[PDB]
């Protein structure tokens, strides 16, 4: 009955949840986290990651 | 060794090593300090900073 409310929380929650996802996506570079990048290349090379 | 640079031996070595996705057991001389607990820290467990 009430599915038209639902279905816009569900939307939003599931916008915010696919946009959290996605920072778990190398995106073509070596890892997904910032943190490693900086800890493991040298600043020419960590900039293009 | 009467040749000159292009042809003379080589000695190479490799070094291969895996990033992060196992428990490692090579580490650097970095020095361990002590584990403090509920307070905001910038620490560094085996190389992962956080």
């Amino acid at each position: 009955a009430l599915g038209k409310l639902q279905d816009v929380v569900n939307h939003n929650a599931q916008a915010l949840n696919t946009l959290v996802k996605q920072l778990s996506s190398k995106f073509g570079a070596i890892s997904s986290v910032l943190n490693d990048i900086l800890s493991r290349l040298d600043p020419p090379e960590a900039e293009v990651q | 060794p009467t040749y000159g640079v292009g042809h003379q031996p080589y000695r190479v070595v490799v070094l291969s090593f895996e990033l992060l996705h196992a428990p490692a057991t090579v580490c650097g001389p970095k020095k361990s300090t002590n584990l403090v607990k509920n307070k905001c820290v910038n620490f560094n467990f085996n190389g992962l900073t956080g």
